């Protein structure tokens, strides 16, 4: 379990 | 503190700057994305003439039928050298600045009023496999990072800026941004690039929203100052170290 951290996800701006 | 992306070219001298707090810390700056372990289209536009190009026709604009998809045109392009649609392979990237922020670490910003809808950089990094992601997830959770550079590709294909990368890695999150991810075809193979979502004037800090899929237990504060910000990184929810690089 990581204190901290993640992943940026693609989209399109809306 | 800001710095411009030439700066970037020498390390020798980047690494002395970065001592001395004029730039950010050292990393390897690459031009593509290189893959951890390798993995397993022509448009029909008109070729301009020579009397449109010195008159100032795009070749490849906004009816050309591979941009349309967001795909690259080759070397092949019927408009050759003139195709304005191979923005990621040309490196045609918009002029920014690297820029040292109050409390967000360092950022992106516009050296010039860019046009909306102008190509920023692309996010170039290592692209890992699930595997691949989890070992690098526990890496930087035991050498206690601040600053993470995960960004979801495709299903088995998340590109981690972390080690190696450009100058992308330096755009920060705002939760009313005036930036956005757009996925490219480039030669059969999907790159990320960002791309502005309004005229951002000169001057202006550049930023897209994360939708930040957070499995770390607690999540960073957010510092974007927007009207409407979240208050985190990540949002309400936590999710799992899978579900974050994409199950
Ligand atoms: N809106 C925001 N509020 C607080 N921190 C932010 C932020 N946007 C980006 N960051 C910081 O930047 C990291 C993403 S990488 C962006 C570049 C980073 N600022 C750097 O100096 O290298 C995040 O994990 C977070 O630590
Ligand atoms: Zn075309
Ligand atoms: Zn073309
Ligand atoms: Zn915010």
């Amino acid at each position: 379990a990581p204190s901290t951290g993640g992943v940026m996800k693609p989209h399109r701006y809306r | 503190p800001s710095c411009v992306m030439d700066d970037f070219r020498d390390p020798q001298r980047w690494k002395e700057c970065a001592k001395q707090g004029k730039m950010p810390c050292y990393f390897d700056l690459i031009e593509e994305n290189v893959y951890l372990t390798e993995r397993a289209m022509q448009c029909e536009c008109t070729p301009l003439s020579k009397d449109e190009r010195a008159q100032g026709e795009i070749a490849c604009g906004e009816d050309c039928l591979n941009r349309l998809l967001m795909i690259e045109c080759s070397s092949r392009c019927p408009n050759g050298d003139y195709c304005s649609n191979r923005r990621f392979q040309r490196k045609q990237h918009a002029d920014v600045e690297v820029i040292l922020t109050e409390k967000k670490g360092w950022g992106l910003r516009a050296a010039k009023d860019l046009p909306s809808n102008t190509f920023v950089l692309e996010y170039c990094g290592e692209v890992l496999d699930h595997k691949e992601f989890k070992a690098r997830v526990k890496e930087y959770a035991r050498n206690k990072n601040i600053h993470y550079y995960f960004m979801a590709l495709k299903n088995d294909e998340i590109i981690d800026a972390t080690q190696k990368g450009n100058c992308s890695r330096f755009m920060n999150h705002s939760c009313e941004p005036n930036c956005e991810t757009q996925k490219w075809t480039v030669n059969g193979q999907l790159r990320v690039g960002f791309f502005t979502t309004k005229l951002v004037p000169s001057g202006s800090e550049l930023t897209f929203d994360y939708q930040f899929q957070r499995y770390g237990k607690e999540a960073q504060k957010c510092f974007c100052g927007s009207a409407n910000c979240r208050g985190y990184l990540g949002g309400e929810n936590r999710v799992s170290i899978r579900a974050a690089g994409g199950k």
